[PDB]
């Protein structure tokens, strides 16, 4: 499930097929294959859509919950986000490069850009970030274009 | 020197954790094309330089044009100072050509 | 045990460093490789279009020859407006290569 | 029994709140609440989603926003004595490194949108004043303003 990114839907893939086919497996090893089992459905208002299927709808509203955080779940493992964007001398000595290491990370976090980061998470990253290239400039100029009806009048 | 490491395991995995994530998504986009847009600047001065030794081995090939007028004793004693400003004359000429193609 | 479930805590941020290697030999090696001969470049950069200033300068102290020559001035004058057509655009293109990146 | 349950439908964790105030409060209900049958079907089918509320199936919809967009508030926090203190130093700044690129990210996307609007609603101010004539005119003009406004955001 959570795991493994691909693991986790093939039973939801299936499922939607499955839930039904529950209720088509109920005294009959196959649903067209078995006799016994139509008379035990009923066609409107059967005892599935009464109670199983209730049940079922019960944990819809609790099962479309676990998904979105199966979702999710699935999402964070194929990309991870998270809040957006003598010897003892030397081991004091280790410490220094280690701490000249951090300034270099340090500079590493903005040695690429610190104004592109720093006032953008995502400007050309995936999400919405084609979308500003796909438009002129910027997805915002929507949110400018709205009061230039009101600027030309 | 136990507790003292392994709490720097505590700040260089703190170090790592969004140093991983946070770079990935940014430079990978732009990586390639981040060392491109020097690298089409520094050809472009690399191949004037080239050209520039050229212009300089045209100085060269003019010594050889001023070979003929170098026979001629008259303007070789100015030729033979020439040629040692000449000679200098490259240096500046030459470290303009030199990291130019660097 | 709390220090000790914290050093087994420990035991838990030394993997990630089994984890983003995979990525992080992506991460360690070109951008840094990437950055520092730019870095490098920006000082080589900032020497690039400097020495030319006092090559004029320089080209004061060996002025005498140019005008003796048949024709010397003219072989530096080309080559240094090929190199300040260099620096005449001032990335200005290159600004639009970086919106491209940047957006 | 189904007189309250209309009442139960809209929510279950805020109705005990009124729930015992209710029955008092009401008795129109109990008149649709004796046509049980009736009642009870429609009830039957939507009663699975009625118990959950409409505020929490919406507590849902914002479990997805919380992983990954999340807006709500964010934290930003003698020789082995010299080690010491460069750990000491080291870790509150690698510390105050890693929670300073945090402490951002919650405004970090905005600013964009922070100093774009200042400037553009600094043009907006004299437009908005007189602008029905020439439009055609003016659309020109921000097509390039915003060319210096990219400029900005790229620099």
């Amino acid at each position: 499930m959570q795991s493994l990114s691909s693991s986790a839907p093939t039973p939801e893939a299936i499922l939607e097929w499955l839930q039904k086919e529950m209720g088509y497996r109920q005294l009959g090893p196959y649903n067209g294959s078995s006799k016994s089992h139509v008379p035990s459905i009923d066609a409107i208002r059967k005892i599935c859509r009464g109670n199983m299927i209730p049940i079922w709808n019960f944990l819809i509203n609790r099962v479309k919950s676990e998904k979105t955080v199966e979702r999710i779940r699935r999402n964070i493992t194929v990309h991870g986000g998270s809040s957006n964007a003598l010897p003892e001398l030397r081991t004091a000595v280790q410490n220094a490069q280690a701490s000249s290491e951090h300034c270099k990370y340090v500079r590493g976090l903005l040695d690429e850009w610190w104004e592109q980061p720093a006032s953008t998470v995502v400007d050309w990253v995936t999400v919405d970030g084609q979308s500003v290239a796909a438009w002129q400039n910027h997805v915002k100029q929507l949110l400018a274009f709205y009061d230039k009806e009101s600027l030309r009048t | 020197k136990t507790w003292l490491c392994k709490r720097c395991e505590t700040m260089n995995a703190k170090l790592r954790v969004l140093e991983n994530v946070l770079l990935l998504e940014t430079y990978t986009p732009d990586s390639i094309s981040a060392l491109h847009n020097i690298r089409n600047y520094l050809v472009e001065a690399t191949e004037e330089a080239s050209a520039a030794y050229n212009k300089a081995v045209t100085r060269l090939r003019e010594y050889q044009g001023v070979d003929p007028h170098f026979d001629t004793i008259a303007r070789q004693y100015h030729d033979i100072v020439k040629k040692l400003e000449n000679m200098q004359w490259t240096i500046h000429q030459v470290e303009m050509d030199l990291k130019s193609h660097d | 045990t709390n220090l000790e479930v914290m050093a087994v805590k420990e035991e838990q941020y030394i993997q990630q460093y089994k984890k983003y290697e995979m990525l992080l030999n992506r991460v360690g090696y070109t951008p840094k490789i990437s950055h520092r001969e730019l870095v490098e470049m920006a000082e080589h950069r900032k020497e690039l279009d400097k020495m030319t200033k006092p090559v004029l300068d320089t080209l004061r102290s060996y002025q005498d020859l140019p005008p003796d020559k048949a024709l010397a001035a003219l072989a530096i004058e080309d080559k240094k407006r090929q190199f300040t057509a260099a620096e005449k655009y001032l990335e200005e293109v290159l600004q639009s290569a970086l919106e491209t990146n940047d957006e | 029994m189904s007189s309250a349950r209309l009442c139960s439908l809209v929510a279950e964790l805020g109705y005990e709140g009124a729930g015992k105030l209710d029955p008092d409060s009401f008795e129109w209900p109990f008149q649709y609440d004796d046509a049980r049958p009736i009642l009870d079907w429609i009830c039957s089918s939507l009663r699975p989603s009625n118990v959950l509320s409409l505020a929490e199936l919406s507590l849902y919809e914002q479990f997805q926003r919380d992983g990954k967009l999340l807006e709500g508030d964010d934290q930003a926090y003698w020789p082995l004595m010299k080690e010491l203190d460069e750990m000491g130093k080291i870790n509150s700044k690698l510390s105050t490194a890693v929670e300073e690129v945090t402490l951002e990210h919650r405004n970090k996307r905005e600013i964009v949108k922070h100093h774009a609007k200042d400037v553009e609603l600094q043009r907006r101010v004299f437009v908005d004043f007189f602008c029905n004539p020439e439009r055609l005119r003016n659309q020109v003009r921000e097509l390039n303003a915003l060319v210096r406004a990219r400029q900005a955001s790229s620099s």
